């Protein structure tokens, strides 16, 4: 379906499909799954960061960025475009704080970055970003927020979302949760469980779980999950995986 | 985007500019405009192609454009490109007048407009101006002049030339009938009517289908006067009498 | 201050200029030529602030020569004068104005002799005779007293020598030698310098 | 439907004078899968859109098509979501700039014309594609009363007594035409009745209150208001009793 | 001041179906006459003239640029310009340089090319039109021009009396101004002829 | 800032064994008027450095915004490396020099104090980009009034304890309140240690006026 | 962001700008528009056949005033007509600011034609898909012009453009003379529209504008009712 | 602004746009130039012999300066552009360096301009080849050509345009120390070179001559006819 | 220059003198200073005559284009906002002192726009050189919701006070009565001053002026 109308994001297919954006989405669904779940007191991210060669250091090619003092960012797809969008989000938050004098609401940061990525879905001189990403923040006066932005540029709030190869399975297993009533200390455990379930040990041999939450436990600061809590979460996930 | 680029300003494998050639075909299908250089004047005769009787023809002329105090031009080709070119010609003539406080020599104005056309066939990717013009003028250097211009930016000083539909036949007739340095204004007008008779074969050459303007010098002032309907009718009737007399 | 003078006869334009180039209480040069041959029948006598004069004269000279090469016919003295005025007036309100006082002498086959006067503001004026510098004040009275429209070239030279003698007698600055050129239908002719 | 050259790829004329990219943009509007219905009455304007929640993990508060342009103008967007958000951001900017430059609030027709001019620019130039989204603006004019306006990718705008856009705009248009021809002096209640009835009879759903969105403006209350679940449920109950 | 560098003097006066424009002919530098035949009144049509006074360089630049614009306007529209449209054109040209203004105050004097109703106006150096029914003057001796014109102008004059009045006004005004004078040129624009004639003035 | 509008007066600083201490009063004066009486002129740039600024409080606020955002971005990177007090001093010097070169000076004279890697840092930077390090720094009228006492203490005793440094700063600020027309009684004291940056205030200095009865 | 810099309109091997032909095809596929120059005015008429009763006829207009004495109507793509109307209003205002005189209708037509020419040759743009009929009264004489997508403007005494424009032109050619007053011109324009109108033509499905010594004005629906009843 | 790369390297390393400009040159009128002892001669073929034309306006030999002049083969308008820039550069060099331009300097300028159009974005190469002749200040005659590729060489005699190869072979066989002994011999050599390709003698020859300390001179048709007659007698024997 | 405006029961009465000066010497005796901004809005002009003329013309063209686009009567607030923003942009270098008044859908509105961009919405505003006298007359006699004739007489008195007590104002009084239903441009409303009748005869007989050269140029 294409071969004549899929050469530029500035071209509509006879049935009104911008095929370049769909190919960017195809790119992002061929990447390791990153999940995020929103609970009462924050949002916990999780990444099945594959290790392509063991020559890399633990922590190479992080997919859990930190775009502002209170906003995290999980990414899937092309990592170069993910880092570029992370810098765009960082610049947007910085400009917001400089002009309006307070922290950017995530409902606005998501909109700004989504419009930035939408600007690349219109012109033949540029190409759509090949990365869908999640943003998560918690502030006492606005609560926990979780948003997804895809290559098209659509932003929606999620009580839990998955991006990558195993989006469907991860969402199916997330729905079994009751995240609206749970806390971060348990949501991290369940995020590890979900990542280990959706991972396949036969096609992609090895991966390291990269976790990070932002919430009341961390005073709104988005931090990588402490090493001991990550060890406990992986221990639970492995025991559950039996 | 290279996919959609028409590559207007590039060379052909055989070394020719297709866009200029296509514009020249367009001009060759356009209205006939011929000019004849006489000893005491120079005239432009132009076939009008829009003859429909619901036209008003408010302006000074429909083909002949006054470029400055001492010069005029005609057009064969696209009318809108003609309008932009004639505006540019007026700007160039007035820029010389401002810079030197004297009228622009005709060849300089032709050269400037032709340089602009060359620019449009050299760089920028824009399509050329599909307009061939036919200049008539006077200056204190070379007297009465007649100039042709091409979309490629070429120009030539002509003593009798025709641009437009049936241009080759008109050029052949002019070559046969033009008398060197011995052609007065009335002789040139008669020759123009005769040439337009064999050029507008289908239209039978009524006086409503031709626009004639003469550039002469009177008391040190150049006068560019579009021939009236009455006197174009007189020219046509005289040519008809001469054609009938040829049978005798 | 430098000196220029021009006398337009029936068939010539006689122009003279001092040859002193002083940049202090001392005269650095005594054979300075402040006349620029813009064409075979045009002379631009340029004085004014240093640096501006040579640059502006050479600019107008380049443009006149370019016109000659590009068209095959020379600019008339009237056309060259108007071009010079246009350039000076355009640069009047620019960031780099030219402070030059000008005399443009020329001959044309039809217009005949022409003498043009331009101040540093670019105010053009065709005059039978003109002068620049503080010596104009001393010499223009003599020009008014003795000039007639049908003056011959020998009488014009005599009148010009009267002006230069007046400068030598009642003017503080020491201008010993003056260049003398005449533009006739044959072109620009170098006459002997008037010295003292 | 002849074709020569790139007329199906960039916005240049087909031999019959048709711009195929614009029609493909209309197909893109259809691609959203949703339909929207707007109808104006004696002293009110109502926009009702189809609210679908494909996944229970979404925050339904963040999945909306009714957007508040200004304090007095509403907007329902049908088509590609990112393009619709771009268009609503542009409409907000134009309205705010109108207030800043001219000192009075923008009329609905003026805003629709500005957005339609931007759309025309899209359908004139060749490097950007048209936005595959349709805007239906509503508001109360000081002199002319309720306003319902629509702008499509072609750059066309017009005021409507009642209109619709989306996957089922033809059936909804026919139904609203049959209701308009009667001219039975619409009130606020009757306007919301006819909007919801049109949407339901065209989609054959019989909505519960959470499957639609209603946004209203009124002469008494010119404020744009997005009806909550209670009001929509009350109107639906009013439908049921009849 | 900058206007008194080269002097200058122009006035215009209305009559009955005829209009007058007058100017001095002196070009000088603050004390020193250079030429006695400077052109300060320029023809902008068959029956329309503009008279520039002020800085000589700006006089010439404005006249030439206005001729530029007017020639382009006439060619594009195919009609001789109306005097009111000429005044608007001059106002726009002089307001383009509002912060670098040409130091000229033009006077426009002509007849409607369809009605032949006389028109006189003046503009300031930054483009403020002033259409009067009696007389407009501009120059470094404007006060004398006002005095003479107010004492002399009478409505509905024939071209003879119009010429006499403008001539006496200009002559006696420039005789009391040191930097303007050395001959006076007057044009009497009429329905079917222009008569330009030069006066016998004081040359001191 | 070609001319200042609301200016802060002297800001002090003395190194000691384990960090530095900087004190500045809480006043922003509009010329002679003491307009804003409880404004803080000490910034905690990060866990290791602090910044007290004299001069225009608007330019100080702008520079506080820029430095805070820079530290926020640094923390966002989360790669272990952090801005040393030396790095903050160098960046501040470059910014002020760039602003003088554009003839738009930041009308502040600033004291940067820090404690990183077991070394105490006290830094100076003015609107013209003059920068240096000294055991004790005083700005404005503090340089004439407070700095002599600081130097006469640190020349005899090169290294001071925390309590000795605090007492010396309190005495110097008392002298400044005595003999500076633009001083205010209320002030803050900020100290950097291994523990971080702690700002104490609003402190007030006790004053003696027993020479009032002597004067007649 | 940067647009294309090459002409989308180029000369075909036949020696003809096919894009202008296709724009003229779009013009010929639009709603009919007619213009008749009376001795004391000129009438501009076009049909407003909305495709449902839902459209508010008073919301958008096809006969748009430009100055107090110039109006225009089109036959083609409405959005391009809106763009050209805005540009023509800008040009008229610029002329008024320069010359303090209402812009001559011929000058406005020339400037609009220049804009059309620009879009014929400029880079990355397609020609306008509208032919305009610019009407105006100035210099004590009515005017009527037609500007094709290429930017070529023709002075006309009576013309029809859009669907059945050749048959409408034949109609006008048969039934137009010099001495027509404005009322006769309005009647003849309504008949010319009727010649191609499908179904009953009413007040809201035609839009008629006139310009005379009093200036240009759209005819209100009541006046159109009065003129329609006269048939 | 347009920034497409019109001239790009093709496989086998050819710049097709330059080759196409050279092909356009090959279709231009034949131009011949010969360097003599004390005279330099340029000659061009006139296929445009048509008698209703003003000969002044289609001259293919233009004076770049008082001491430099050129003749071209290829597109006429590109030649006009290059000639105008060459004249501007001549006058600029005369202002800045006080002296008249040497032939090689303006040849280098023209070659550099053509090469820049060969390699710059969004413009085609000049479809003209030139023959830049003239005299240096030291009185040494010169003759150069500038092909569309931008390469300039010095030639004792050369031909550009159609029949360049034929006229080049003729010049190779007929350029000796004796054939340029006098001015008339050089004139006749150039005319004989043209006669190898022109349809009819005299009427289809434009011939300009430049000698020391004299401007370019356009030989009138009568002089061309008398010269051609002299070659006719010389060929009879 | 003296320009005054007042809000009466049904609209705006705008007044202005007709004297323009270049220094202490009068240049124009019948200059028009109530400018046309739109059919419902007029602007009195003070300050630099060229500046006020050009700003009023530009805003009138902008407002005409705006009205054509919107198909509505221009609003006075719109003209005020354009004028104040454009004057602020020029930072006082456009010395346009203006009294803006007009009647729109929201009712009568009177504005006083200063060169630097300041605007004062007031029931009565006086600007110009003779603003003090007009403002004194206003403060003495202005009462809210006056009838048409009373407001017209008040503005006439204010402009007259500007004329007779300021050397930079005089030679006539112009009024503009803007109401919901009608516009009245009274030029001139009163003529409080008139040049006296010339007593002596100074007519120049033909032949008085000596002519050196002459050239007749006959025309069509
Ligand atoms: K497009």
């Amino acid at each position: 379906i294409g071969t004549g109308y899929d050469l530029s994001a500035s071209t509509f297919s006879p049935d009104g499909r911008v095929f370049q954006v769909e190919y960017a989405m195809k790119a992002v669904e061929n990447s390791s799954t990153a999940i995020g779940i929103r609970c009462k007191d924050g949002v916990v991210f999780g990444v099945e960061k594959l290790v392509l060669s063991k020559l890399y250091e633990e922590g190479s090619n992080k997919r859990l960025f930190n775009v502002d003092r209170h906003v995290g960012m999980a990414v899937a797809g092309l990592l170069a475009d993910a880092r570029s969008l992370a810098d765009i989000a960082r610049e947007e938050a910085s400009n917001f704080r400089s002009n309006f004098g307070y922290n950017i609401p995530l409902k606005h940061l998501a909109d700004r970055v989504a419009m930035y990525v939408h600007a690349y879905t219109l012109y033949s001189a540029v190409r759509p970003f090949g990365c869908s990403f999640m943003l998560g923040s918690y502030s006492v006066n606005d609560g926990a927020q979780l948003y997804m932005i895809d290559p098209s540029g659509v932003s929606y709030g999620y009580w839990g979302c998955a991006i990558g190869k195993a989006r469907q399975a991860a969402k199916t297993e997330i729905e079994k949760l009751q995240m609206k009533e749970m806390t971060c200390r348990d949501i991290v455990k369940e995020v590890a469980k979900i990542i280990y379930i959706v991972h396949d040990e036969v096609k992609d041999k090895a991966f390291e779980l990269e976790l990070s939450w932002v919430g009341e436990l961390t005073n709104g600061r988005h931090e990588i999950v402490p090493k001991d809590i990550r060890e406990e979460a992986e221990k639970y996930a492995k025991e559950s995986l039996k | 985007s290279r996919r959609y680029d028409s590559r207007t300003t590039i060379f052909s494998p055989e070394g020719r500019l297709y866009q200029v050639e296509y514009a020249m075909e367009a001009i060759g299908h356009a209205g006939t405009c011929l000019g004849i250089l006489a000893n005491d004047g120079v005239l432009l005769a132009a076939e009008r192609r829009n003859i429909h009787k619901l036209l008003d023809e408010v302006f000074f002329s429909e083909k002949i454009y006054k470029l400055n105090e001492d010069m005029a031009c005609s057009v064969a080709g696209i009318t809108s490109d003609a309008n932009v070119l004639t505006n540019e010609l007026r700007l160039i003539a007035q820029r010389y007048l401002l810079q030197y406080q004297e009228p622009i020599p005709c060849e300089q104005l032709v050269t400037a407009l032709c340089d602009i056309k060359q620019a449009y066939t050299q760089f920028g990717g824009k399509r050329p101006f599909g307009v061939s013009l036919l200049y008539i003028g006077w200056d204190k250097h070379y007297g009465f002049q007649l100039y042709q211009s091409d979309p490629s930016g070429n120009y030539g000083g002509w003593k009798a030339t025709c641009i437009g539909n049936n241009s080759a036949a008109a050029v052949s007739m002019l070559k046969q009938d033009y008398k060197e340095g011995e052609m007065t204004l009335k002789s040139a007008l008669a020759l123009a009517i005769k040439v337009l008779n064999k050029t507008m074969d289908v239209s039978k050459l009524s006086a409503e289908k031709v626009e004639i303007a003469t550039l002469t010098r009177e008391n040190g002032k150049t006068v560019i006067r579009v021939l009236k309907q009455k006197e174009v009718e007189q020219l046509i009737k005289k040519h008809e009498e001469e054609e009938a007399k040829a049978e005798r | 201050m430098e000196y220029l003078i021009g006398i337009q006869g029936p068939d010539y334009v006689l122009v003279a200029s001092d040859r002193v180039a002083a940049s202090n209480i001392v005269q650095m040069k005594d054979d300075h030529d402040k006349m620029f041959k813009m064409s075979e029948k045009i002379l631009l006598l340029c004085v004014g602030e240093a640096g501006d004069t040579v640059q502006f004269a050479e600019y107008i000279q380049k443009n006149v020569q370019l016109y000659k090469m590009r068209n095959g016919y020379e600019l008339s003295p009237t056309a060259a004068a108007n071009f010079t005025r246009r350039n000076l007036a355009d640069c009047l309100r620019s960031r780099t104005p030219y402070h030059v006082n000008l005399l443009l002498a020329g001959y044309d086959e039809h217009e005949g002799p022409a003498l043009y006067y331009m101040d540093y503001l670019a105010a053009l004026a065709k005059a039978p005779f003109a002068a620049h510098g503080y010596g104009a004040f001393l010499t223009l009275s003599i020009l008014d007293r003795y000039y007639t429209p049908t003056i011959s070239r020998e009488r014009a030279v005599e009148l010009l020598r009267k002006c230069l003698e007046e400068l030598q007698k009642r003017f503080i600055l020491n201008l010993p030698t003056f260049s003398v050129r005449i533009i006739d239908k044959n072109g620009i002719h170098d006459l002997d310098n008037i010295s003292f | 439907g002849s074709s020569a050259g790139f007329d199906r790829h960039i916005t240049i004329f087909s031999p019959e004078g048709r711009l195929y990219q614009v029609e493909y943009a209309f197909k893109a509007i259809n691609q959203g899968g949703l339909t929207s219905v707007a109808v104006r009455g004696k002293d009110c304007a109502v926009i009702v859109t189809q609210k679908k929640v494909p996944d229970k993990l979404l925050d339904s508060s963040t999945v909306t098509h009714l957007f508040k342009i200004t304090e007095n103008i509403g907007c329902v967007m049908t088509g590609m979501t990112a393009d619709s958000r771009s268009q609503v951001q542009r409409a907000r900017y134009e309205a705010a700039n109108w207030k800043y430059k001219y000192g009075y609030e923008i009329p609905v027709d003026m805003l629709c014309k500005r957005i339609a001019d931007i759309s025309q620019v899209y359908t004139q130039n060749a490097e950007m594609r048209p936005l595959g989204c349709c805007m239906i603006l509503i508001g109360i004019d000081e002199e002319q009363g309720p306003q319902v306006y629509k702008c499509d990718p072609a750059g066309y705008y017009c005021g409507f007594k009642a209109t619709a856009a989306g996957v089922k705009q033809t059936e909804s248009t026919s139904f609203l035409e049959k209701k308009v021809k009667k001219k039975f002096d619409w009130t606020f209640e009757q306007t919301v009745e006819t909007a919801i009835t049109c949407l339901s009879t065209v989609l054959s759903i019989d909505f519960k209150p959470s499957e639609i969105e209603v946004g209203v403006v009124t002469v008494e209350n010119p404020k744009f208001r997005i009806l909550t679940e209670a009001e929509i449920d009350a109107h639906l109950v009013a439908l049921a009793e009849r | 001041s900058i206007m008194s560098y080269n002097g200058g003097a122009v006035m215009a006066m209305k009559g009955k179906n005829c209009v007058a424009i007058a100017a001095d002919r002196r070009f000088g530098i603050q004390a020193q006459m250079v030429t006695t035949d400077f052109q300060k009144i320029f023809p902008m049509g068959d029956r329309l003239y503009i008279g520039l006074a002020g800085l000589a360089t700006d006089v010439q630049t404005v006249a030439q640029r206005l001729k530029f614009r007017l020639n382009l306007y006439e060619l594009k529209e195919g009609r001789q310009i109306k005097p009111y449209t000429l005044m608007s054109m001059v106002a726009n040209l002089l307001y383009e340089k509002r912060f670098g203004p040409y130091y000229t105050e033009p006077v426009i004097a002509g007849l409607d090319p369809k009605t032949f109703k006389p028109f006189i106006c003046s503009l300031d150096l930054i483009g403020c039109p002033m259409v009067t029914d009696d007389f407009v003057v501009s120059g470094t001796c404007a006060e004398q021009m006002y005095g003479m014109c107010e004492s002399l102008w009478e409505p509905n004059m024939d071209p003879d009396h119009l010429f006499e009045t403008i001539s006496q006004a200009m002559l006696n005004a420039v005789d009391r101004d040191a930097v303007s004078g050395m001959g006076v040129i007057v044009h009497i624009i009429e329905k079917d002829k222009i008569t330009t004639r030069t006066l016998k003035a004081r040359m001191d | 800032t070609q001319n200042p509008m609301v200016t802060g007066t002297s800001v002090l600083g003395v190194k000691f064994e384990g960090g530095v201490v900087i004190a500045a009063d809480m006043l922003g004066s509009y010329g002679s008027l003491a307009r804003f009486r409880n404004i803080s002129r000490i910034m905690r740039v990060n866990n290791s450095t602090m910044l007290g600024a004299s001069g225009d409080y608007a330019d100080f606020q702008y520079l506080k915004q820029v430095l805070g955002q820079m530290v926020i971005d640094e923390e966002l990177l989360g790669d272990g490396h952090s801005y040393s007090p030396r790095a903050i001093h160098s960046w501040l010097t470059r910014a002020m020099y760039s602003r003088r070169s554009k003839m738009n000076p930041l009308w502040n004279t600033m004291v940067i104090g820090g404690y990183a890697d077991g070394e105490s840092f006290l830094g100076y930077v003015d609107m013209l980009g003059v920068a240096y390090e000294a055991p004790s720094l005083a700005t404005g009228y503090g340089a004439y009034l407070a700095q002599p006492l600081l130097r006469e203490v640190l020349e005899k005793q090169p290294v001071l304890s925390q309590t000795e440094a605090r007492d010396l700063v309190e005495r110097c600020m008392r002298v400044l309140y005595y003999r500076d027309a633009r001083s205010y009684n209320r002030f803050q004291i900020a100290t950097v240690t291994e523990k971080g940056v702690e700002i104490e205030g609003p402190l007030s200095t006790e004053t003696n006026w027993d020479i009032a009865h002597m004067i007649s | 962001e940067r647009g294309y810099s090459f002409s989308l309109t180029t000369f075909s091997p036949s020696g003809k700008l096919v894009q202008i032909e296709y724009a003229l095809a779009a013009v010929a596929g639009g709603a009919p528009s007619v213009g008749i120059k009376a001795a004391n005015g000129v009438v501009l008429a076009t049909e407003k056949k909305q495709k449902s009763i839902l459209y508010d006829e008073r919301s958008v207009h096809k006969v748009e005033p430009i100055t107090k004495h110039i109006g225009l109507v089109y036959s083609g793509m409405g959005p391009d007509y809106r763009v050209l109307v805005h540009r023509a209003r800008k040009l008229a205002q610029q002329y008024y600011l320069v010359y303090q005189e209402p812009i001559p209708t011929a000058q406005l037509v020339q400037r609009v034609a220049s804009v059309m020419q620009e879009y014929t040759q400029s880079g990355g743009v397609r020609p306008f898909g509208v032919s305009l009929l610019i009407c105006g009264w100035n210099e004590g004489r009515p005017y009527l012009f037609q500007s094709d997508p290429s930017g070529a403007y023709f002075a006309w005494k009576a013309t029809a453009m859009g669907k059945n424009y050749v048959n409408g032109k034949t109609f006008l050619e048969k039934r137009y003379n010099e001495d027509l007053e404005l009322e006769d011109a309005i009647h003849t324009a309504i008949l010319t529209l009727k010649e191609s109108f499908e179904g009953q033509m009413t007040e809201d499905n035609i839009e008629v504008g006139i310009c005379n010594e009093a200036g240009f004005r759209r005819l209100t629906p009541t006046e159109v009712k009065d003129y329609l009843a006269a048939i | 602004s347009y920034d497409r790369a019109i001239t790009v390297f093709s496989p086998d390393g050819h710049l097709f746009q330059v080759e196409y400009a050279q092909e356009a040159v090959k279709k231009g009128s034949t131009a011949v130039g010969v360097r003599g002892r004390d005279i330099v001669v340029l000659g061009v073929e006139k296929k445009s012999v048509a008698k209703l034309q003003d000969e002044r306006t289609v001259r293919k030999i233009c004076a770049l300066d008082d001491n430099v002049c050129m003749a071209f083969a290829g597109l006429t308008a590109d030649a006009r552009i290059v000639i105008n820039r060459a004249r501007v550069e001549c006058q600029s060099h005369r202002l800045t360096v006080e002296d008249p331009v040497t032939v090689e300097y303006i040849t280098r300028y023209i070659a550099s301009l053509k090469q820049r159009y060969t390699q710059s974005n969004g413009r085609r190469p000049f479809g003209i080849s030139a023959l830049i002749v003239g005299f240096d200040f030291d009185g040494t005659p010169r003759l150069y050509q500038t092909d569309p590729s931008g390469t300039y060489h010095a030639w004792k005699a050369n031909a550009i345009g159609r029949g360049a190869k034929s006229v080049r072979e003729f010049l190779e066989k007929n350029y000796t120390d004796e054939a340029i002994e006098t001015d008339d011999l050089t004139i006749k050599l150039v005319i004989k070179a043209l006669l190898e390709v022109v349809q009819s003698g005299g009427k289809n020859i434009e011939l300009a001559v430049m000698r020391r300390d004299q401007s370019l001179k356009i030989l009138n048709p009568e002089e061309i006819e008398k010269y051609v007659a002299e070659i006719e007698k010389e060929k009879e024997e | 220059t003296t320009i005054a405006g007042v809000v009466y029961k049904d609209g705006i009465v705008l007044g202005a003198d007709t004297r323009a000066t270049e220094g202490m010497v009068v240049a124009d005796k019948n200059c028009s200073k109530i400018h046309f901004i739109s059919p419902n809005i007029y602007c009195c002009g003070a300050g630099t005559a060229a500046d006020t003329d050009m700003t009023t013309q530009l805003i009138s063209s902008n407002l005409e284009l705006h009205s054509l686009s919107t198909g509505r009567l221009p609003r006075v607030v719109t003209a005020n906002r354009m004028l104040k923003q454009m004057l602020f942009r020029y930072q006082g270098y456009i010395g346009a002192a203006l009294v803006l008044g007009g009647v729109d859908v929201t009712g009568p509105h009177l504005y006083s726009i200063y060169p630097h961009g300041s605007t004062d919405k007031l029931p009565y505003v006086t600007m110009g050189s003779g603003s003090l006298a007009a403002m004194a007359v206003f403060e003495d006699k202005f009462r809210p919701d006056m009838e048409e004739e009373e407001a017209k007489n008040l503005v006439s008195e204010a402009i007259a006070a500007g004329i007779f007590n300021d050397l930079g104002s005089g030679s006539n009084i112009d009024l503009c009565v803007i109401s919901k239903n009608k516009l009245d441009f009274l030029r001139p409303y009163t003529v409080p001053n008139k040049k006296g009748t010339r007593l002596g005869r100074y007519r120049c007989e033909k032949g008085t002026t000596a002519v050196l050269t002459e050239k007749i140029t006959p025309l069509e």
